[PDB]
DNA sequence: GACTAGATCAGAAGCAGTAGAGCATGCATAGTTTTT
DNA sequence: AAAAACTATGCATGCTCTACTGCTTCTGATCTAGTCGACC
C-alpha cells in the first residue's frame, strides 16, 4: 500500500499484518530477487516482525552489522522529526567535545568556535543602545560568525578575542579591562580575520597585535 | 428462586351434578377453570407445588379425618410439582359424588395439608383456591379459629362461584349469567358468610377475590395471586451535569410469547441426534468451488457496487456509546408528541430508587411539574453499552396507588414514511350522501361498546378486551394435552368459551341487525 | 410542487434535522 | 407513481468554465464535478435503482451513439456506483481539471440541438420503465448562439420536442462575471419558467445549495402492506389497504464474500441423518416438544394448524369511546388504514361515512385483526385521522383510521408494590421552573439516528478510499453544556431543598 | 405469403415486512470460598 | 467470627439464518391488426 487510506489505516490498527511500500514489488523486479524487508520500505511492523528488526536494525533506519552508505544516512537522517531541546551553550559544547575527541579541527570552518569573539561596534563599550550599524566591521562579525565563530555581544570575563577597526581611540579602555580581568584576551585587528579566511588557519597573532 | 403453593378444593357434591337444561353444570365449569389453570402451571415450565382436595366425595382420605370429623373429604393429591397424571385425574377417573360435604372443613384440612407438607421447603406465597356451590349445611362454630390461622400463616384465599355477585347463557360471552331468583336460601346464606371472611383476610378489595367460573375462564385472574414481577432496570434520570435521581424501570407492557419452542426430530427415531443440519458454502461457477468458512468475509452493496467490510474493520469503526444512559434531551409540550409515532416494542414504567426517600420525592415533583405544565420529557434511552441509542418520550403518570413516569420510543428521521393520499372530504365522487350519514350514525349508536351509568354518571366498558388472555396460549395448551392423552387422534377444534370470549356481547350484535340492514341496502357493494 | 426534492422526485425535501434548539 | 427515474448530467467544457472572478473559489467545473458527485452519492444511499448518466459537450473528443461533433458521453444512463463516483472524483482537482483537458479538450464549437439530441437517444436507449426523464445543464453562458440564429432555432425546437416527449429540463447556471440572464436565451428551453426567476443572476443557483446537501436515508415509495377487507358484517364488506406510516430503518444487511478475490458466495443449508448421511425431505422430520419426562410429537402442518382461528382480514366489532383508550397501552407500532377500492366497488363512500361519523361522536371502530393465514389474531383500535394540512396547503397527516393494537392480558406485567410520595408546593414550583428554563420544540424529524448515519459514512469512506470517515454529529446527545448555563443556580437550590446534605447520588 | 408491432396475459425474480429459533454477551443478584 | 473475591445464572438486545406471504416489475408466449413485395 502506497497510499494511506482508510483501509489502510484500519489494517495499521490490527499488528496482525505488515505493510510494504510499493517500490519494494519495483526492486524485486529490478533484481529479480527476494530482497529482505528494510525499515524504510516498511511502514508498520508487526510484533514478530518488529522484535526481528531491533536485533538487526537499530530503532532508526541505521542498522548495526550492515554499513550505511549516503543515501542510507540521508534516509535515516530525515527519519527524526524535530529535537530542540538542547541550548546554545550546551550545542557548542558539545559540538567542541566532539571536535575534541575526533580532532575533527582541520576542517576549513568551525575553527573559531573555541574562541569567543567581540566587535568594537558600539560607541560606548557595554552598551545595548549605540549600535554602530553600516559599517564593515558587521559583515567582519557576520563572516567570523559564518566560519564558526562565537559572536558574544556582553564583554565577559570569558571573552578571547577582541577586534577593533581603524579607531585606536579605546585601545586603552581595552587594555585595562583585560588586565582588571583574571583571563587575559589578545588584543586584534580586523585585518587578522580578513587575510586568514583565505588561508582557512590560525595565523600567528604576533604580527597582528 | 421464585416459589409458591397452591392448594384446589373441588366440590363434588351432589348439587354440583345438578343442572338445568341448556346451561352447563357448575362441575363441569369447574373442571375446565382447574384443567386450564394446570394447563398453564405445567406447559410453562414454572416451579411451583401444586396440590388437590376434594370435598364431598364418597370416600375419606385426609389426617383430620379420624375422630368423625371432616368426614367425606378425600385429598386426591399432596404438594408436588404438577404433572400430566394431575391433568388425566381431572379429565377422566374424577367424578362428582352423592356426598355433601362442608366447605370449612375443606379450607381447614386444606390449611392443615398446607402447614404439615410446608416444612421441608421453601414457599413465599401460598395461596387456596375454594371453588363451591353453597349449597350445602355448614357449621360456623370454627369460623375464628380458621381466620387467626389464615392471619398466622399470611395464606392468600380466592372462591370462585357459579354465578357473580336475559338471552341464551354462554360461557364467557361477556354477558349475564346465572339470572337472578335462581339462588336458594343455603347459597344466600353461604355469601354473607364468604363475603365477611374475605372482607376479614384482605378488606373491601377482598370483595374483587370471588370471581365466577365463566368470570375466571377469562379474566386470567386465577394466577393473579402466583404470577411473578419482572426484573427492575436501575438508571440515573439526569437533566444536567449534576441534576441526577436514581430511578427503577420495569416492562409494563411487553408482547408475550411461548417460551418453549419446537424440536425438530426424525420421524424414524424421534430423537434429535438423527437430524444434524450442516452449512456449506460455494463459489459461483461451473466447477462449483466450495470455500471454507474461515475463508468467507463479510462485505456491503453500494449501489451495484461491493465494497468488502470486514468484522474487525466494522467492530473498530462501529459507532461506540455509553451504556446505561438516561438523560433528559429536553421538554416539549405534550401536543407536540402524538401516538402515531410511538415506536419500539415495549413501554417501560419508571418509579423511583427502591428504598429511597429523597429520590422518590424528586421523581414525585417532576412528575407533578410535568402533569401540571402539561409537558414530556425527549429523553435519550440505551439499555447497555451494547444497545443502539433510542429518542423517546416520557410522560407523567398519576394515580391514587402511585405516581410513575411512562417511556415510549420515539422514531428517527429514518423511520418516517411520507405518503400521499388523496382527501375523502374533498372527493366528489365519494361523496356520502344525508340519508347514508343519518344510518350510519344509528349504526355506531346501536354497537356502542361502552354504557353510560347514569347512577355514577360513568362510562363502563362492555367489552374490555385488554382484561383478555391470550387464545393462541390456551389453544396451544389444549392441543398439547389433547396429543399427549390421546397420541392418535385429530385435534380437537376451538373451544366455545374461547369463541365466546373473542366476540363481543350478544346484546350489541342483537342490537345492530336493522340498522346493519339499513346500511347493506343504502351502500351499494359489487365486487370486482 | 413546491418543496419537491431534486434529487428524488415525488419526495418532499426533507428538512436537515435540528436536535434540540432550547426557546 | 411507477417506473425509475432518469437523470442526465449536461456539463459546458467551454473555457469560461474553467476562469473563476476570484480567487481560491472553485471554478464552476469544479463546483459542478462536486454536485454531481453528491447528488451520485445521494441516490446511491437513498435509491441505487435510479438512472444517473454525464455526458460533457463543448470538448474536441466526441463519444456519441450518433457520432456528433464535440460531444461526450462520459457515463450513459446507469445505476450509480463507486467506479462512476471515481472517475468523477479523477476530475475534481486542479490536477484533475488538467487531466480532462488532455483527455477530451476544451475550447471547441457545439449546438444545444446536438446535445439534446444525444440526451433523447441515451433516454431512449434506456430499456426499463422510467417514472421521470430530467436533464441538468451546468453552464455559466446565457447566451451560447449569438453569432448564429439557425442555431438558437435548432436548439428552441429540440428542447421543444423534449418537452412534449415529457423530458424535464432544469438549467443550474453558475457564477458568471457579467452576470447570468435566464429571459435572455434559456427562457423558451426551461421547462417551467418561474416569474420570480428572471432577473440577472449575478451569483450561483439556489438549486446548486439543494444538491451539495447530501441526504442519507433510504427512500421508499408507497406500498400497501396488505390488502385486507373490513367486514361489518357476514353480508357487508369493503376493502381497505394497511400502510405503514412509521417503520424502523435497518442496515443494509451483510453479505458474504470470498475474502480470496471479493465475488459473492452462495450460501447452501443442507440436513443429512447423522447414520445414513442422505437428505431428508419435510416430511421426514417432525416437530417435537419435551415436557418433564413426557414428550409430544407434532406434525408441521398440525403446528400451523394450533395457531389459527379465522381468515385473513379485519372484523368489525362495536364502537367504542376514545376516552378509554389508553395512551400508555402501547404494544405495536401502528399502522394506517385507507379505501382501495381496487377489489370492492363502493367502499370509499362507506369509509367517509364512517370516518366522518366516528370524527363527529369521537369513537374508536374496535376490531379483530388477522394479517394473514395461520397468525393468530388480535385486537386493535381503528381511531378516525382528519387530514390536516401545513401551511401552503401541504398535507402533513393524511385521512383514514389509525390501526393501534391493544394489548392482551398475558401482555400486561404486574410492578412491585410502591409507596406514594408527595412533593411540597415550593418543590413542585422549583422543578416547574427548571422544565420552563428546557423548554424546546419537538417534531418527528428533529434527530438522526447516530448508528446508521456512521454505519453509512463509514461504507462511503471505504467504497470511495477517502483519507478518514467523515465523523458524524450526534444530535441525540444532550449538550449538558447548554443545560447547564441555562438552568444556573436553580439545580442547587433544588438539590438542597430535596436532596439531604449528606445525599451522595452516585453510589 | 411473410413479417412486424401492439396488446394481453401469465409466470417468476426481486424487495419488503414479520415470526421463530439460536446465540454471543453484558450487567446484575445469589451462592460459595478465602483471608484476617 | 466477619468482610471481600470468584463463579453460577439469567434475563434482555441485537444479529443471523430461515422461512413465509404480499406487492411490484421484468421477461416470455400467444393473439390480433397492420404493412410490405411479387404478381396479375
Amino acid at each position: 500500500a502506497g497510499s494511506e487510506n482508510i483501509r489502510v489505516k484500519n489494517i495499521i490498527l490490527s499488528n496482525k499484518h505488515d505493510v510494504v511500500k510499493p517500490a519494494w514489488l519495483l526492486e524485486c523486479f529490478k533484481t529479480k530477487s527476494f530482497v529482505p524487508w528494510q525499515p524504510r520500505f516498511m511502514i508498520h511492523m508487526c510484533p514478530s516482525t518488529k522484535e526481528h528488526f531491533a536485533r538487526e536494525y537499530d530503532c532508526y533506519g541505521d542498522s548495526y552489522f550492515i554499513d550505511t552508505d549516503l543515501n542510507q544516512l540521508k534516509e535515516v537522517f530525515s527519519g527524526i522529526k524535530n529535537s530542540n531541546e538542547q541550548t546554545p551553550e550546551e550545542m557548542a559544547s558539545l559540538i567542541a567535545d566532539l571536535e575534541y575527541r575526533y580532532s575533527w579541527d582541520c576542517s576549513p570552518l568551525s575553527m573559531f568556535r573555541r574562541h569567543t569573539v567581540y566587535l568594537d561596534s558600539y560607541a560606548v563599550i557595554n552598551d545595548l543602545s549605540t549600535k554602530n550599524e553600516g559599517t564593515r566591521l558587521a559583515i567582519k562579525a557576520l563572516e567570523l560568525r559564518f566560519h564558526g565563530a562565537k559572536v558574544v555581544s556582553c564583554l565577559a570575563e570569558g571573552v578571547s578575542h577582541v577586534i577593533i577597526g581603524e579607531d585606536h581611540s579605546r585601545v586603552a579602555d581595552f587594555k585595562a579591562f583585560r588586565r582588571t580581568f583574571k583571563r587575559k584576551f589578545k588584543i586584534l585587528k580586523e585585518s587578522w580575520v580578513t587575510d586568514s579566511i583565505d588561508k582557512c588557519e590560525l595565523q600567528e597573532e604576533n604580527q597582528y597585535l | 428462586g421464585n416459589k409458591a403453593a397452591v392448594v384446589l378444593c373441588m366440590d363434588v357434591g351432589f348439587t354440583m351434578s345438578n343442572s338445568i337444561p341448556g346451561i352447563e353444570s357448575p362441575f363441569e365449569q369447574a373442571k375446565k377453570v382447574i384443567t386450564m389453570f394446570v394447563q398453564r402451571q405445567v406447559f410453562a415450565e414454572n416451579k411451583d407445588e401444586i396440590a388437590l382436595v376434594l370435598f364431598g366425595t364418597d370416600g375419606t382420605d385426609n389426617p383430620l379425618s379420624g375422630g368423625d370429623q371432616y368426614q367425606n373429604i378425600t385429598v386426591h393429591r399432596h404438594l408436588m410439582l404438577p404433572d400430566f397424571d394431575l391433568l388425566e385425574d381431572i379429565e377422566s377417573k374424577i367424578q362428582p359424588g352423592s356426598q355433601q360435604a362442608d366447605f370449612l372443613d375443606a379450607l381447614i384440612v386444606s390449611m392443615d395439608v398446607i402447614q404439615h407438607e410446608t416444612i421441608g421447603k421453601k414457599f413465599e406465597k401460598r395461596h387456596i383456591e375454594i371453588f363451591t356451590d353453597l349449597s350445602s349445611r355448614f357449621s360456623k362454630s370454627q369460623l375464628d379459629i380458621i381466620i387467626h390461622s389464615l392471619k398466622k400463616c399470611d395464606i392468600s384465599l380466592q372462591f370462585f362461584l357459579p354465578f357473580s355477585l336475559d338471552g341464551p347463557f354462554r360461557l364467557g360471552g361477556h354477558g349475564p349469567s346465572f339470572p337472578l331468583k335462581g339462588i336458594t336460601e343455603q347459597q344466600k346464606e353461604g355469601l354473607e358468610i364468604v363475603k365477611m371472611v374475605m372482607i376479614s383476610l384482605e378488606g373491601e378489595d377482598g370483595l374483587d377475590e370471588i370471581y365466577s367460573f365463566s368470570e375466571s375462564l377469562r379474566k386470567l385472574c386465577v394466577f393473579k395471586k402466583i404470577e411473578r414481577h419482572s426484573i427492575h432496570w436501575p438508571c440515573r434520570l439526569t437533566i444536567g451535569s449534576n441534576l441526577s435521581i436514581r430511578i427503577a424501570a420495569y416492562k409494563s407492557i411487553l408482547q408475550e410469547r411461548v417460551k418453549k419452542t419446537w424440536t425438530v426430530v426424525d420421524a424414524k427415531t424421534l430423537k434429535k441426534e438423527d437430524i444434524q443440519k450442516e452449512t456449506v458454502y460455494c463459489l459461483n461457477d461451473d466447477d462449483e468451488t466450495e470455500v471454507l468458512k474461515e475463508d468467507i468475509i463479510q462485505g456491503f452493496r453500494y449501489g451495484s457496487d461491493i465494497v468488502p467490510f470486514s468484522k474487525v474493520d466494522e467492530e473498530q469503526m462501529k459507532y461506540k456509546s455509553e451504556g446505561k444512559c438516561f438523560s433528559v434531551l429536553g421538554f416539549c409540550k405534550s401536543s407536540q408528541v402524538q401516538r402515531r409515532f410511538f415506536m419500539g416494542n415495549q413501554v417501560l414504567k419508571v418509579f423511583a430508587a427502591r428504598d429511597d426517600e429523597a429520590a422518590a420525592v424528586a421523581l414525585s415533583s417532576l412528575i407533578h411539574a410535568l402533569d401540571d405544565l402539561d409537558m414530556v420529557a425527549i429523553v435519550r434511552y440505551a439499555y447497555d453499552k451494547r444497545a443502539n441509542p433510542q429518542v423517546g418520550v416520557a410522560f407523567p403518570h398519576i394515580k391514587h396507588n402511585y405516581e410513575c413516569l411512562v417511556y415510549v420510543q420515539l422514531p428517527f428521521m429514518e423511520d418516517l414514511r411520507q405518503y400521499m393520499f388523496s382527501s375523502l372530504k374533498n372527493s366528489k365522487k365519494y361523496a356520502p350522501t344525508e340519508a347514508q350519514l343519518n344510518a350510519v350514525d344509528a349504526l355506531i349508536d346501536s354497537m356502542s361498546l361502552a354504557k353510560k351509568d347514569e347512577k355514577t354518571d360513568t362510562l363502563e366498558d362492555l367489552f374490555p378486551t385488554t382484561k383478555i388472555p391470550n387464545p393462541r396460549f390456551q389453544r396451544l395448551f389444549q392441543c398439547l394435552l389433547h396429543r399427549a392423552l390421546h397420541p392418535r387422534e385429530p385435534l380437537p377444534p376451538i373451544q366455545q368459551h374461547i369463541w365466546n370470549m373473542l366476540n363481543p356481547p350478544a346484546e350489541v350484535t342483537t342490537k345492530s341487525q336493522i340498522p346493519l340492514s339499513k346500511i347493506k341496502t343504502l351502500f351499494p357493494l359489487i365486487e370486482a | 410542487c413546491p418543496g419537491e426534492s431534486l434529487i428524488n422526485p415525488g419526495f418532499k425535501s426533507k428538512k436537515p434535522a435540528g436536535g434540540v434548539d432550547f426557546d | 407513481y411507477s417506473g425509475r427515474d432518469s437523470l442526465i448530467f449536461l456539463v459546458d467544457a467551454s473555457k469560461a468554465m474553467f476562469e473563476s472572478q476570484s480567487e481560491d473559489e472553485l471554478t464552476p467545473f469544479d463546483m459542478s464535478i462536486q454536485c454531481i458527485q453528491s447528488v451520485y452519492i445521494s441516490k446511491i444511499i437513498s435509491s441505487d435503482r435510479d438512472l444517473l448518466a454525464v455526458v460533457f459537450y463543448g470538448t474536441e473528443k466526441d463519444k456519441n451513439s450518433v457520432n456528433f461533433k464535440n460531444i461526450y458521453v462520459l457515463q450513459e444512463l446507469d445505476n450509480p456506483g463507486a467506479k462512476r463516483i471515481l472517475e468523477l472524483d479523477q476530475f475534481k482537482g486542479q490536477q484533475g481539471q488538467k487531466r480532462f483537458q488532455d483527455m477530451m479538450g476544451h475550447g471547441s464549437d457545439y449546438s444545444l440541438s446536438e446535445v439534446l439530441w444525444v440526451c433523447a437517444n441515451l433516454f431512449s436507449d434506456v430499456q426499463f420503465k422510467m417514472s421521470h426523464k430530467r436533464i441538468m445543464l451546468f453552464t455559466n453562458e446565457d447566451n451560447p448562439h449569438g453569432n448564429d440564429s439557425a442555431k438558437a432555432s435548432r436548439a428552441r425546437t429540440k428542447a421543444g420536442d423534449l418537452r412534449d416527449t415529457g423530458i424535464f429540463l432544469d438549467l443550474m447556471h453558475l457564477k458568471k462575471p457579467g452576470g447570468f440572464d435566464i429571459s435572455l436565451f434559456y427562457r423558451d428551453i426551461i421547462s417551467i419558467a418561474e416569474d420570480e426567476d428572471l432577473r440577472v443572476h449575478f451569483e450561483e443557483s439556489s438549486k446548486l445549495e439543494d444538491l451539495l446537501r447530501k441526504v442519507r436515508a433510504k427512500e421508499t415509495r408507497k406500498r400497501a402492506l396488505s390488502r385486507l377487507k373490513l367486514k361489518l358484517n357476514k353480508d357487508i364488506v369493503i376493502s381497505v389497504g394497511i400502510y405503514n406510516l412509521v417503520q424502523k430503518a435497518l442496515k443494509p444487511p451483510p453479505i458474504k464474500l470470498y475474502r480470496e478475490t471479493n465475488e459473492p458466495v452462495k450460501t447452501k443449508t443442507r440436513t443429512f441423518n447423522t447414520s445414513t448421511g442422505g437428505l431428508l425431505l419435510p416430511s421426514d422430520t417432525k416437530r417435537s416438544q419435551i415436557y418433564g419426562s413426557r414428550q409430544i410429537i407434532l406434525e408441521k402442518e398440525e403446528t400451523e394448524e394450533l395457531k389459527r382461528f379465522d381468515d385473513p382480514g379485519l372484523m368489525l366489532m362495536g364502537f367504542k369511546p376514545l376516552v378509554l383508550l389508553k395512551k400508555h397501552h402501547y404494544l405495536r407500532p401502528s399502522l394506517f388504514v385507507y379505501p382501495e377500492e381496487s377489489l370492492v366497488i363502493g367502499s370509499s363512500t362507506l369509509f367517509s361515512a364512517l370516518l366522518i361519523k366516528c370524527l363527529e361522536k369521537e369513537v374508536a371502530a374496535l376490531c379483530r385483526y388477522t394479517p394473514r393465514r395461520n397468525i393468530p389474531p388480535y385486537f386493535v383500535a381503528l381511531v378516525p385521522q382528519e387530514e390536516e394540512l401545513d401551511d401552503q396547503k401541504i398535507q402533513v397527516t393524511p385521512p383514514g383510521f389509525q390501526l393501534v393494537f391493544l394489548p392482551f392480558a398475558d401482555d400486561k406485567r404486574k410492578m412491585p408494590f410502591t409507596e406514594k410520595i408527595m412533593a411540597t408546593p415550593e418543590q413542585v414550583g422549583k422543578m416547574k421552573a427548571i422544565v420552563e428554563k428546557l423548554r424546546f420544540t419537538y417534531r418527528s424529524d428533529s434527530f438522526e439516528n447516530p448508528v446508521l448515519q456512521q454505519h453509512f459514512r463509514n461504507l462511503e469512506a471505504l467504497a470511495l478510499d477517502l483519507m478518514e470517515p467523515e465523523q458524524a454529529v450526534d444530535l441525540t446527545l444532550p449538550k449538558v453544556e447548554a443545560m447547564n448555563k441555562r438552568l444556573g443556580s436553580l439545580v442547587d437550590e433544588f438539590k438542597e431543598l430535596v436532596y439531604p446534605p449528606d445525599y451522595n447520588p452516585e453510589g
